[PDB]
RNA sequence: UUUUU
RNA sequence: UUUUU
RNA sequence: UUUUU
RNA sequence: UUUUU
RNA sequence: UUUUU
């Protein structure tokens, strides 16, 4: 049973079987490549960082992102560590210049965001701050326990529940709000009169059917 | 790591 | 345009079919991503695009199967449903249309993701109307003759 | 006359950059992907979304 | 003109010291981290926040 | 899977190994070093006390 | 659009 | 229908 | 993130 | 889909 | 029937 149109068939069998599109590339949560590309090139475009110096700043950005949250309410500047000092980029662009959210941006930094908080795990005990703040007491699931986290097909169930109870904990009931005060203030009418030294008052003219009786 | 300006150019 | 709608059935699979799918939709070619439109395909599905997306039913059923003969493939759909079986990924996608040679456990399994999916949505009928003008116009005329804007000429005041 | 070709060029700003247009902006909708439709003379068709109406 | 140069302004005086602009110490903003966008002439752009508008 | 822009990989795998930031010096719920710095530097300038003290 | 000292 | 700067 | 006197 | 700072 | 992004 294939879908016929006008008593044709509306697939081709032939390019269904040579399709693999991996089932990242197409998702929703993980925003477009040209959005992405978009966004890579604009805040590089308002640091003045040269193409080689750039992937430094993303590793420090990735870092950040995974102990901190990649709300788009981030505001303020963001701390990389240079050797012992800070460096304090600002958050503006990143925020600004991502597209669906900074989540859907942020979600191409997924895996690599899971390997390093196991890399970080082979030499100290390191639970990114989300975890500590959404108070997962396993430890073993740090791996899983950041912002962003892109949930694949070949993840455990004992990850994907995790992830869910934590989202699950950490939106509580958000009433999405879609506006707000709207700009257009003026409410009431111009008042359009003229005055005279003629007039009685200024809000009045002329007492006309005063009778004085 | 490069140090950044506040009121940087190209904006 | 069958291979579009091979790339557009596989989206399907992934996202959701909801009504309120809006943007663009994404097929790679080969390793690049090509962005089409989602505005026609929700535009002109006339009776929703549920019912128009499962004509693709069991060809995406069997494209489940075939992806997951090589590699793990559960769709986005499961995955946010949260079914911890993976055999019924076959199963588990937004659009399944339950015919009567589908085993009883698929029968139960899509039922709990549609009865989790919805969560007693209460499907509201209007929202508010067009007719924004509630207040009657002011057809009063204007006179230089006249005291006030919204005054003629005071008539029964007495000034005692 | 203009209402589904300023609806489509919203749409092929979106792809670049952010672009909300102003009136948008004066509303105050915190949307932005109905940044599509939220502009002055938008001309409310049968082939439009709910959310949208 | 001025609006994202004053915008940046704000930003590096609060690197240094807490500087909230005048204008929003009359507003009585209580929030601080939005004195970068609580002055007088600020341009809504569609690259600002949402809770900024 | 590691993130593309134009083809070009958007990461540095070398720096990556060697990137210690010890878990609570990048923290928003910390301080920065020159807040803090500038605090602790604000608070001795009005007090009127030496270094050692 | 103007009206924010 | 008009009224959205 | 802020809100713990 | 958005909402997790 | 619709409501599952």
């Amino acid at each position: 049973r294939m879908p016929k149109s006008k008593g044709a068939t509306v697939l081709n069998l032939e390019h269904l079987l040579e399709y693999a599109p991996q089932q990242i590339d197409i998702s929703n949560t993980r925003a477009t490549q040209s959005q992405f590309d978009t966004w890579y090139e604009a805040v590089q475009l308002a640091y003045d960082i040269g193409e080689t110096e750039m992937p430094t700043v993303m590793n420090g950005l990735m870092v950040w992102c995974i102990e901190n949250g990649t709300s788009p309410n981030i505001n303020g500047v963001w701390v990389m560590m240079d050797g012992d000092e800070q460096v304090e980029y600002p958050l503006k662009p990143i925020v600004e210049n991502a597209k669906p959210t900074l989540r859907q941006i942020m979600a191409h930094f997924s895996d690599v965001a899971e390997a390093y908080i196991e890399m970080r795990n082979k030499k100290e005990p390191y639970m990114p701050r989300y975890g500590l703040v959404r108070n997962l007491r396993d430890g073993s699931l740090a791996r899983y326990a950041f912002d962003f986290y892109e949930v694949t097909s070949r993840t455990p169930v004992r990850a994907r529940e995790a992830h869910i109870q934590m989202k699950a904990a950490a939106l509580k009931s958000a009433q999405s709000r879609l506006f707000g005060l709207d700009g257009g203030i003026s409410t009431q009418e111009e008042n359009t009169e003229r005055h005279t030294t003629e007039d009685v008052s200024p809000s009045m003219h002329t007492l006309l059917g005063v009778k004085n009786m | 790591v490069p140090r950044i300006k506040a009121i940087t150019s190209k904006m």
